[PDB]
């Protein structure tokens, strides 16, 4: 009788065919042992379609110009209640001086925009006077000096340099808005 | 056909493979279209996949699947595969959920694979983009009681299980992700009843392995700002919390609704919230700075600043949905842990690693909300068995009992308000190990953490930091004062010379208040105090030659302690091996620290071009010396103290100084110092030292002013104590008693003033077994100056310092002593020997590493760029600044009355002022100079005689000598080049000229000056003190305590250099330790009416002085005054009648007077010396011979080897001797007197006129008291005398020369027997002592301790190890030490037979005993070279 022969030759290879594949995906189960091998933070490393990746991509980036962009107002009216009578408050004073004097007065159709990449007082002012020559490049620099010395500088930082940072400010302003009327 | 059965049974495979293994795949694909559609999650931005699932289990509540991926924009969440049961047939115990009762586990997830990677935090940036108004950000990212209660009952218990999981934290942005995994994970989660809220969920469950690691990113772009992690394990990156199982227990109250009329309070009823975590073996912990960076970094990203002011929380009202208060975390380390710190040095890992043992718990508190206050959290570590060791040669560095630490951090409303930290540190029984390079390590260690960021205003948060720490139950700090700082690293049996100081409690304060941005100058004050029974004990090695020397003075010195012996310490219990020498009960040490930060302005990151910023920047510095320097006030208090006196507390103090405030700071192993090379050695030395690598602020000095004041000191003057005579009280060791000991020392750029002040001191004697009392020694003050002027030319940055003028002034007081003779003698003998022998330790001083052999340029003796210019090389061997340096030292000693004092003879010695001065560099000469300045020297004597109730004295003996004024100039030092003068000129004029300091050298006279008069600057311009020191014609005392208000001129004695118009001692009361509970009468009465009688007043009883209160010492000083002996002019008698380069006046003038009761008186002393011979200890007779060996460098013909060195030459003397007038008197029933007259001579070589007269006190009838006594003369004189040499009657006569030749007979007599008897006692107790040395089987008592590592360390090395003779006394002095019969040497005792006062017997027993003991010392002898003919 062939059918009996038939029956036990597609018995045999139906067997040999699923232990097969079991076996091979239980190979693959054990090989991948989540706390053995190291993973990637390659988002495409776990997330299949392309479209959910550029998304949380573009996400990232997102939060990376937030990051950039994120920086700290120190004039501040319930913070001034606070450090008030420190000796380090003239610095923070200067430095939101320049910011508030310049890209709070800037803020224009026709005014330069500091770059949320790179922010640099001493590249915008760069920026500003290659529109403007009117400026010389003896204030820009000062100004910058001025605002870093604030910030990062441990030479003594005190009402004298506020003064001058804010009439170095006042001139830089009335010169751009003789130009900018 | 076969054709058809074959494509069916073909299409049976393929269908039946495909609905068996792959339907599930089709299956997934319906569901995730499905579920995604249904619930709106693409809409959402959320990814959501399935990859397989099982439809065909439903009916055994099972659910299969696989590839399950789920994504929301901040977390990817993916299972690799997994089962959900559902196990319906457990039945519903209740129809209402019932929290108070158990339920079973009807659902049951297993999860295997589980993959959680968390890569942004949308929710806080989207908030900070609306709080901004940061519209451009919010476009670009495009974006029910009873039904909980009916799931909760119907799910039961929650059981979840994953076989392995991974958590992975980081996205493509951060350089490094934290990578967290675990295995076997299996949890229940329950829910259960809950006080004040809705209900209680608890998520307890294991793991069976878990380890978190900080990997790389592979995305991220390195660069060379970032810094690669310590160390890695493999793939692994990082280690961070390995361990091998986890226990957790998290309980969260579900919240539910307020129901008082008053809002959720903040400590009331709060909701429980807590996290538990039980570690199990193999926890390994590491952590360190780069970690600290990672952690930051990710932090910072995943939990932005929003730079808002924060507002206390509205806490919820009645009706409204409560809020969680605060989040408990428990952390159990059930097993041993190690916790580790890992940093970088250059290109060496260096490690703290740490141990606790289990039950070590961690508690924290984290507040959830924000009050008036800002918001907190707390913190409680106690870590049981804390031992602690570093990555250094010494390894070891901390250990107790337990560790506990509470820590408070506030947090105020505003992100710039002013955070604090109170961190409060307790210990039980801790011991510690302090060097100066753990002090360097961690520090090394804080600037790592910190970093290398630049500080910004608008980044900067001030905060407060208040440490406090406290040890109890006892603390022990072990600090290594090995000399010339080596270390012997092995691990058992480590041969160092220890000082450990142990007490009961130990504190230590410190506020840290960082709340300036970039001061200018920044304050911190530290405290330390060790409060109670606090003791300093010493350790030495065994085979060290000192350890055995202690060990016998320790032994053998019979001294009464006022302190009781503290229990304290863990490793300096071994009273054998350590000695406890200082006892006091408050040791306070202060530090005032003001310095300028150290910023790295290289970091600064200015966008300006560099050409045009260094016009506006202030020009920076091209020296260290430029700077204005720091500032360090050290104050530092010993309240009492009960003192076992040494030289080796003076050793001691000197390789502290030595070892952390000196050059010495850095240890040395034994077995690395092996370079022969000056190119390589200093190429080492350069590696070490990167001053091209450091800024110029970095080398900025500091101004230091160190205030040491020690209080009453009761001090033992350790010697070997006599023997003791059964009828008589033990004689004690004597006791020093000074009231304060102060000492200020005010270093600045260019100079350093040491100045120590001393209060008025006694020194009380006991009374000795012969029965004439006790004595006692009074000083009535003394004062150290020492000026140090320094200079940078020239010098290496890391030294930056060298040192061209060392003034010192040593000023002493009055000197007034009543010693008994020969005992208090033989005491002073013993204490100098012991303390000379200490001090200098011949045979225990070490060679100084070769990579710590600096020069006067701050680089090395060998291997000297500076020298190598000269001569013109690469390197040269420059000359240290010892050698080159001018030292000067004036000495001065107001007065010395000393009386020695016999049964029937007193012999008082005074003097007058004293003033010794030592000048290298003295008038146009730079050679070492001697100056002796001795205006009068007398030596009275009294003799007793008691025919009567009352005591008769009169003075034997006188004799004085007066105006010595000598001036020597010793030859050059050995081995010294011939234009040493020239160099040294040189060199102390280069570095003058900027201050002009050393007036000698800058003064336009024809003869220099010296720092011998007043030609320097002394602790201020002009030296008032020393212009006029020399000058003894006024015989003015020079310590008299003042104060001098004008700055500019120079401090009076006794006025302190620190404070200002203030005396360097103060009066105030300080804690002390309280006491525990002739033959003839005829003939003395002939020379009675003759010689002269004097009163002698010894003081009146010599007690025992006692500290009480401020002034004591001195009021005992001023009681027991110098003996007087008063002359009596009623009486006055006889006495009086008469009629290389060394230059200067040996004396103005001689006096001598002489009788032969006073040569009688001479032999009472002599006979007196020798009766006390036997009772003298062995031990110094041993201490002697050995100080004989050291002293000529262990010099033995087998040692001779050792010494080929291979004044000599130019000796002149030109000095004035002096007018000599000795007057000669006898009288015998009559009175003969002789006089003796020499005129002044001098020698270039002369003489003068020389007159002796024989006088006859003849009455005026043969041809003011005696007023018919005259004296007929007998005269005989000689004109002159030159000597070149370069390179009747007899009946008056007759009784005198058969009394003077009688009187010296038996003078002769008694010097000789007592020369005897001291050879025979010394043979004597030799043998005795090597007899019961060798007849001993003590296990101590051995001839070789130990390997002796130590010893290949030490300057004669190879001679002390060949002293066959030396060895041999160490082992004596080991018997003292430790053989039990040893103080069978306690009893006065003489020769056991009569056969040793022969003289070859008892020399043939000492030379049979050497042979015995010949064979045990040859064993471990190791002879330098080879005597083959001492062999034969
Ligand atoms: C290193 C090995 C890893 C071991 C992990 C140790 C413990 C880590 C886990 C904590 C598990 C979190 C518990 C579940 C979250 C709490 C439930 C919740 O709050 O949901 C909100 C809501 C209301 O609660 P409130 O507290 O009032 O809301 C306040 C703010 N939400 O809750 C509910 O209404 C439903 C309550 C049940 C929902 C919880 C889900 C039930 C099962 C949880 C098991 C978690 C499995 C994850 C473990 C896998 C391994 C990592
Ligand atoms: C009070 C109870 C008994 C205390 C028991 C321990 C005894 C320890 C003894 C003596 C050493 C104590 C002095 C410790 C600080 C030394 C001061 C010092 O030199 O600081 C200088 C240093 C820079 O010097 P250099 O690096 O060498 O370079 C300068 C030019 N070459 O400047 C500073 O940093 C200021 C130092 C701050 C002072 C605070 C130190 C507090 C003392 C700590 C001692 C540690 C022992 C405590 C361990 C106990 C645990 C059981
Ligand atoms: C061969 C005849 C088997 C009958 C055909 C059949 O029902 O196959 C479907 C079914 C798979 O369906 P899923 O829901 O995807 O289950 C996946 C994991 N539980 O296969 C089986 O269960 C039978 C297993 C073969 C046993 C031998
Ligand atoms: C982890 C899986 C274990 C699930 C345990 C969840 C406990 C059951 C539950 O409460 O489901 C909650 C949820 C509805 O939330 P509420 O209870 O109404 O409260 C939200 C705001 N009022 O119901 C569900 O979605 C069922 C939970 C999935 C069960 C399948 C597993
Ligand atoms: C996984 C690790 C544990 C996760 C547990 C789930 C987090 C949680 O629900 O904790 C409760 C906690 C407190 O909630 P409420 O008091 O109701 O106030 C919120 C008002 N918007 O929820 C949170 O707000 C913080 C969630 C982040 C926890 C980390
Ligand atoms: C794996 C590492 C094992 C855990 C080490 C102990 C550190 C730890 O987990 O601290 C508890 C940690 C900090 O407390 P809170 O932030 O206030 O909790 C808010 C919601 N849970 O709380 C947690 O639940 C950690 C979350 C699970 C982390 C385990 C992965
Ligand atoms: C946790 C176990 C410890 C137990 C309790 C100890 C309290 C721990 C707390 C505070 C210790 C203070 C160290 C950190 C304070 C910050 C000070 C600082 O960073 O300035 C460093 C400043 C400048 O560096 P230098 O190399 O010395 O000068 C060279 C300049 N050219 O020097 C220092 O202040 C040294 C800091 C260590 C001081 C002593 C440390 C604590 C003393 C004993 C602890 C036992
Ligand atoms: C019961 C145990 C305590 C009892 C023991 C009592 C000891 C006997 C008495 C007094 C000790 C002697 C006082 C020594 C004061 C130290 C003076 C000193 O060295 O200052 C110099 C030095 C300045 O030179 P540099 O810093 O290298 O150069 C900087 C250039 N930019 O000053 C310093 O560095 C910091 C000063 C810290 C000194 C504090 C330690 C004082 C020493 C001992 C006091 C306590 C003794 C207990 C330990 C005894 C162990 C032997
Ligand atoms: C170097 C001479 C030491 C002995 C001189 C000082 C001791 C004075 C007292 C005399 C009695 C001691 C007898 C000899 C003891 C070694």
């Amino acid at each position: 009788d062939g059918t009996s022969v038939i029956y036990v030759c597609a018995v045999i290879i139906l067997i040999l065919i699923w232990v097969a594949i079991i076996g091979q995906r239980q190979i693959w189960r054990h090989r991948h042992n989540v706390a053995r091998v190291r993973p990637q933070v390659s988002l495409s490393s776990r997330i299949s379609s392309k479209k959910a990746v550029l998304l949380r991509e573009t996400q990232l980036d997102t939060v990376m110009r937030l990051r950039c962009e994120n920086q700290a107002r120190l004039t501040d009216c319930i913070s001034l209640q606070f450090h008030g009578e420190k000796p380090y408050v003239h610095r923070m004073i200067a430095v939101d001086e320049v910011t508030l004097e310049i890209d709070g007065q800037l803020n224009r159709i026709e005014g330069a925009v500091q770059r949320q990449a790179g922010e640099s007082t001493y590249s915008y002012l760069k920026r500003i006077r290659e529109k403007v020559p009117s400026i010389p490049l003896n204030l820009v620099h000062r100004i910058a000096f001025l605002q870093e010395s604030a910030r990062f500088r441990p030479e003594k930082f005190d009402v004298e340099q506020v003064m001058e940072l804010r009439s170095l400010l006042n001139q830089f302003l009335r010169i751009l808005s003789a130009e900018y009327d | 056909s076969f054709w058809v059965t074959a494509s069916v049974v073909t299409l049976f495979l393929a269908w039946s493979t495909f609905v068996v293994l792959f339907f599930s795949r089709v299956s997934a694909l319906f569901f995730t279209f499905v579920i995604d559609k249904y619930l709106r999650l693409s809409k959402n931005g959320i990814h959501f996949k399935i990859g397989g699932i099982s439809i065909s289990g439903l009916h055994a509540g099972k659910i299969m699947f696989r590839n399950v991926i789920y994504d929301n924009g901040d977390m990817t969440i993916k299972v690799n595969d997994g089962h959900l049961l559902f196990k319906y047939w457990k039945s519903v115990e209740h129809r209402h959920l019932n929290l108070s009762t158990k339920r079973a586990s009807r659902l049951h997830l297993v999860l295997n694979g589980l993959h959680v990677n968390i890569y942004n935090n949308l929710t806080k940036y989207t908030e900070i983009a609306r709080i901004r108004r940061f519209d451009w950000f919010f476009e670009n990212t495009n974006m029910p009681s009873s039904v909980w209660e009916n799931m909760w009952n119907l799910l039961g218990i929650v059981h979840i299980e994953v076989s392995a999981g991974c958590i992975l934290v980081g996205n493509k942005f951060l350089p490094y992700a934290l990578w967290t995994r675990f295995e076997n994970l299996n949890s229940k989660t329950s829910v259960t009843e809950s006080a004040n809220d809705r209900a209680l969920l608890t998520f307890e469950g294991e793991t069976e392995n878990v380890a978190v690691s900080l990997i790389k990113n592979e995305q991220f772009d390195f660069t060379a700002k970032d810094k690669d992690p310590p160390r890695t394990m493999g793939n692994d990156g990082c280690p961070l919390l390995q361990s091998a199982s986890l226990e957790f227990v998290y309980k969260q109250d579900l919240l539910g609704y307020v129901t008082d009329d008053e809002p959720q309070s903040i400590t009331l009823k709060l909701p429980l919230w807590s996290s538990e975590w039980r570690f199990g073996n193999n926890t390994v912990l590491s952590y360190g700075p780069w970690a600290e960076q990672q952690r930051f970094l990710i932090y910072s990203f995943f939990y932005p600043p929003d730079f808002q002011n924060s507002t206390a929380t509205a806490m919820p009202t009645r009706g409204k949905k409560r809020i969680h208060v605060k989040h408990d975390v428990k952390i159990i380390l059930t097993k041993e842990t190690c916790m580790d710190i890992w940093f970088m040095r250059g290109e060496q890992l260096e490690s703290i690693r740490t141990r606790c043992g289990p039950l070590s718990s961690l508690d924290m508190s984290i507040l959830w909300i924000t009050t008036e206050k800002g918001f907190y959290w707390n913190m409680k570590a106690e870590f049981l068995n804390f031992e602690a060791t570093t990555s250094l040669i010494f390894t070891k560095l901390f250990s107790c009992k337990k560790f506990n630490v509470d820590g408070s951090f506030v947090y105020p409303l505003t992100w710039n308000g002013e955070q604090t930290w109170t961190i409060d540190y307790a210990f039980t029984k801790a011991n510690a190990w302090f060097v100066w390079d753990h002090k360097r390590l961690f520090t090394d260690l804080i600037n790592d953490w910190i970093g290398d960021d630049p500080s910004d205003i608008s980044k900067f948060v001030p905060f407060r930091v208040h440490n406090r720490m406290k040890v109890v139950d006892g603390f022990e700090v072990i600090m290594l004062l090995n000399e010339s700082n080596w270390v012997d690293t092995a691990d058992m049996n480590a041969e160092n010379v220890e000082v450990a100081i142990v007490g009961e409690k130990l504190s230590f304060e410190c506020e840290l208040p960082f709340v300036d941005f970039l001061p200018q100058t920044q304050m911190v004050k530290y405290e330390m105090r060790g409060e109670k029974s606090v003791a300093m004990r010493a350790k030495f090695p065994p085979d060290s030659a000192t350890a055995p020397i202690r060990a016998a003075l320790s032994r053998l010195a019979r001294c009464n302690s006022y302190a009781p012996p503290s229990k304290h310490g863990t490793h300096s219990l071994d009273t054998d091996v350590w000695f406890e020498l200082w006892r006091t009960e408050l040791v306070k040490m202060d530090f005032d620290h003001h310095y300028r930060p150290l910023i790295v302005k290289s970091n600064i990151p200015s966008d300006i071009p560099f050409s045009i910023l260094s016009d506006y920047l202030p020009p920076p510095a091209n020296h260290p010396w430029d700077l204005e320097p720091d500032y360090l006030g050290v104050d530092i208090l010993i309240e009492g103290s009960d003192v076992k006196f040494t030289g080796l507390l003076v050793k001691l103090l000197f390789e502290l100084k030595n070892n952390y405030f000196g050059w010495y700071d850095s240890m040395t192993s034994v077995d690395d110092e092996k370079i022969d090379d000056p190119i390589k050695l200093k190429a080492s030395f350069d590696k070490t030292n990167a001053n091209g690598m450091k800024p110029v602020e970095y080398f900025r000095t500091m101004n230091v002013d160190v205030t040491v004041r020690v209080c009453n000191v009761r001090a033992e003057m350790l010697l070997y104590s006599p023997a003791i005579d059964e009828g008589a009280e033990p004689e004690k060791v004597p006791v020093v008693f000074v009231e304060e000991v102060a000492v200020e020392v005010k270093k600045t750029k260019t100079q350093a003033l040491i100045q120590v002040g001393v209060s008025p001191a006694c020194a009380y004697l006991d009374k000795s077994s012969q029965g004439s009392g006790p004595g006692c020694i009074t000083l009535s003050g003394f004062q150290f100056r020492g000026h140090a002027m320094y200079s940078a030319k020239e010098v290496a940055w890391n030294m930056g310092l060298v040192e061209y003028g060392w003034i010192m002034e040593i000023l002493v007081g009055d000197i007034a002593g009543t010693l008994d003779f020969p005992a208090h003698a033989h005491v002073l003998h013993q204490i100098m020997e012991s303390l000379l022998m200490f001090v200098i330790s011949p045979d225990d001083a070490t060679k100084v590493p070769d990579r710590m052999q600096f020069c006067q340029h701050g680089q090395l003796i060998k291997a000297c760029s500076i020298a190598g210019k000269k001569t013109n090389e690469i390197l040269g061997p420059c000359k240290t600044e010892e050698q080159m340096k001018y030292r000067q030292i004036r000495i001065s000693v107001d007065s010395v009355n000393l009386t020695f004092v016999e049964e029937k003879t007193i012999l008082q010695i005074s003097a007058d002022p004293v003033r010794v001065t030592i000048c290298n560099a003295h008038e146009s000469r730079f050679t070492e100079h001697v100056c002796i300045r001795v205006p009068g020297i007398s030596i009275r004597q009294a003799v007793r005689i008691k025919e009567k109730p009352e005591n008769i004295w009169i003075e034997g003996a006188n004799a004085a000598i007066e105006g010595v004024s000598l001036d020597i100039e010793l030859p050059t030092p050995k081995s010294a080049s011939p234009t040493i003068g020239k160099e040294r000129l040189e060199f102390v004029r280069m570095h003058d000229a900027d201050t002009k300091r050393l007036h000698f050298l800058w003064a336009d006279h024809s003869v220099w000056g010296c720092a011998c008069f007043g030609n320097t600057c002394f602790f201020g311009d002009v030296d008032e003190i020393g212009s006029t020191f020399m000058e003894t014609l006024t015989k003015k005392k020079f310590f008299v305590p003042g104060i001098e208000r004008n700055p500019e001129k120079q401090p009076q004695v006794m006025q302190s250099v620190i404070l200002k118009n203030k005396p360097i001692l103060s009066n105030q009361p300080h804690m002390f330790y309280k006491k525990p509970k002739l033959q003839s009468m005829e003939m003395s009465s002939s020379y009675a009416t003759f010689v002269d009688n004097v009163r002698v007043e010894l003081p009146s009883a010599i007690t025992v002085p006692q500290f009480g209160e401020p002034g004591a010492i001195l009021e005992w000083c001023q009681a027991h005054q110098a003996t007087r002996i008063i002359n009596d002019v009623n009486t006055s008698g006889v006495n009086e009648v008469r009629f290389l380069a060394i230059n200067g006046v040996a004396a103005t003038s001689l006096d001598l007077f002489v009788t032969p009761i006073g040569i009688e008186a001479f032999e009472r002393l002599v006979t007196a010396a020798s009766h006390s011979v036997p009772a003298i200890n062995p031990c110094i007779l041993v201490h002697m011979c050995y100080r004989d060996c050291v002293l000529k460098k262990h010099r033995q013909p087998l040692t001779e080897s050792l010494f080929a060195d291979e004044p000599i030459s130019e000796v002149d003397i030109t000095v004035d001797l002096p007018r000599v007038s000795i007057g000669l008197f006898q009288c015998g029933v009559t009175a003969n007197m002789g006089l003796l007259l020499i005129d002044r001579a001098f020698i270039q070589l002369n003489g003068s006129a020389i007159t002796v007269q024989l006088l006859q006190l003849t009455n005026r009838d043969a041809p003011r008291m005696n007023n018919l006594e005259p004296r007929v003369m007998m005269d005989f004189n000689v004109s002159d005398t030159l000597i070149i040499l370069e390179r009747p009657i007899y009946e008056a006569l007759a009784p005198v020369m058969v009394s003077w030749l009688s009187v010296v007979e038996n003078f002769l007599r008694t010097v000789d027997k007592f020369i005897h008897t001291v050879e025979c006692w010394k043979s004597v107790a030799m043998a005795k002592v090597l007899k019961l040395a060798l007849d001993s089987t003590d296990e101590k008592v051995v001839v070789k301790v130990g390997k002796n590592r130590m010893g290949r360390t030490r300057v004669l090395s190879a001679h002390q190890a060949s002293c066959p003779s030396c060895i041999l006394l160490k082992t004596l002095f080991r018997w003292f030490a430790y053989a039990g019969n040893a103080p069978g040497a306690i009893n006065h005792r003489l020769d056991i037979r009569p056969e040793f006062e022969i003289e070859e017997t008892r020399k043939t027993a000492l030379m049979a005993l050497l042979s015995h003991w010949q064979s045990d010392v040859g064993k471990e002898l190791k002879l330098v070279s080879y005597e083959d003919a001492h062999r034969f």
